[PDB]
């Protein structure tokens, strides 16, 4: 089957500079007259999908002069001139000439901003949750750069795994930074046997780890 | 011009099949090739296959091939797409666009979500510290289905807000938090919002 | 009849 080749994966940039993505297939996209369906789309977060460009480098209507297309046979790059912060989302190639037509696997493109550490705040579980047989405990990391971060959960100095869940914002437009939440859950007999609960944070932007924690008993 | 209006959000266990509808309308709706595209939570957009209406003739992607069918119904120029043997990673939206024309129509995407939880509004939960910049928060908790709205102080508080993604817990009900930063420097309600059960909480935290 | 209607494929 013809497979679509998108490159690279994310694509960091720093505002105002220029960026290109590369489609390679494993065939030629020529059909049998000169013409050659490679389409680029875009998705920003929240939106649906929109074609930018059709037939290489032919721009759909409602699509700025920023965005621009070239190559031939089975090489395809997108260009964007100069990137705004309305530029962040994901971008797709997609072949329409051979069966089966074929999404890239797309490239995410976010704004590339100085590396910036986050802040660590923990909250104990409410006592109204408490009345109810389970104990959430959360950890928010906030306003941090670049995304990767690691939360590790420590209760009585026991690391925790496969009881905790996390999730991440989508890029402030402002000053392109992240959030993340992760959330530990216990039963309440679990919570209640034990005295110390903490959180362990790990990001590029912090020589060492931080850890926050609190001591169920004193809240 | 065409126009394409799709069915509304579907709710299905694992096993069972899902039906979506694609309304066209407009002139010569016949000679728009109809397509659907899915995307999962996190994943990439996937091509799922055309129909012809004119003639009813499909094409499939190939790893859905044995699972979904594609049909048509010139009467009501609807087309519809069927996808059977449902698991959990078919949970997506799915829109119909004629992929092919300039500009390109879509459909306003469904949600389809495969699950065994039936629907149950959500409790709501301070979050607040122990004890310059604080910070406090909502804990939206134990609901199903998505989506569920969260704003703090009726609109007017909107700097220093983050709303998270939901994740989906063991148990299939869904739990997400929002929180904002305040100055230490009075009071923040979060209101909470989820339809499907008609639920409301105003949730006012302290500290 | 319509413009532009098989520009983003054939397949």
């Amino acid at each position: 089957d013809v497979v679509m080749t998108q490159s690279p994966l994310s694509l960091p940039v720093t505002l105002g500079q220029p960026a290109s993505i590369s489609c390679k297939s494993s065939q030629s996209l020529l059909y049998s007259d000169a013409k050659t369906y490679l389409n680029w789309f875009q998705q920003r977060p929240g939106q649906s999908p929109r074609r930018l460009i059709y037939q290489i480098s032919r721009l759909d209507p409602g699509v700025p002069d920023r965005f621009s297309g070239s190559g031939s046979g089975t090489d395809f790059t997108l260009k964007i001139s100069r990137v705004e912060a309305e530029d962040v989302g994901v971008y797709y190639c997609l072949q329409g000439t051979h069966y089966p037509v074929l999404f890239g696997q797309g490239t995410r493109l976010e704004i590339k901003r100085t590396v910036a550490a986050p802040s660590v705040f923990i909250f104990p579980p409410s006592d109204e949750q408490l009345k109810s047989g389970t104990a959430s405990v959360v950890c928010l990391l906030n306003n941090f750069y670049p995304r990767e971060a690691k939360v590790q959960w420590k209760v009585d100095n026991a690391l925790q795994s496969g009881n905790s869940q996390e999730s991440v914002t989508e890029q402030d437009s402002k000053d392109s930074t992240y959030s993340l939440s992760s959330t530990l859950t216990l039963s309440k007999a679990d919570y209640e046997k034990h005295k110390v609960y903490a959180c362990e944070v790990t990001h590029q932007g912090l020589s060492s780890p931080v850890t926050k924690s609190f001591n169920r008993g004193e809240c | 011009q065409v126009q394409l209006v799709q069915s509304g959000a579907e709710v299905k266990k694992p096993g069972a099949s899902v039906k979506v509808s694609c309304k066209a309308s407009g002139y010569y709706t016949e000679a728009y090739y109809i397509h659907w595209v899915r995307q999962a939570p996190g994943q990439g957009l996937e091509w799922m296959g055309r129909i012809d209406p004119a003639t009813g003739n499909t094409k499939y992607a190939p790893r859905l091939q044995d699972r979904v069918t594609m049909t048509r119904d010139t009467s009501t120029s609807t087309v519809y797409m069927e996808l059977s043997s449902l698991r959990s990673e078919d949970t997506a939206v799915y829109y119909c666009a004629s992929l092919y024309s300039l500009p390109v129509y879509w459909g306003q995407g469904t949600t389809v979500t495969v699950s065994s939880a039936s629907t149950k509004g959500p409790s709501v939960f301070p979050l607040a510290p122990c004890s310059s910049t604080a910070a406090l928060g909502c804990l939206v908790k134990d609901y199903f289905p998505e989506p569920v709205t969260v704003s703090w102080n009726s609109g007017a508080l909107t700097s220093g807000v983050h709303t998270f993604p939901a994740v989906l817990q063991s148990s299939g009900l869904y739990s997400l938090s929002s929180v904002v930063t305040v100055p230490s420097s009075q009071t923040y309600t979060c209101n909470v919002d989820h339809k499907p059960s008609n639920t409301k909480v105003d949730k006012t935290v302290e500290r | 009849a319509i413009i532009g209607l098989m520009v983003g494929g054939v397949v």
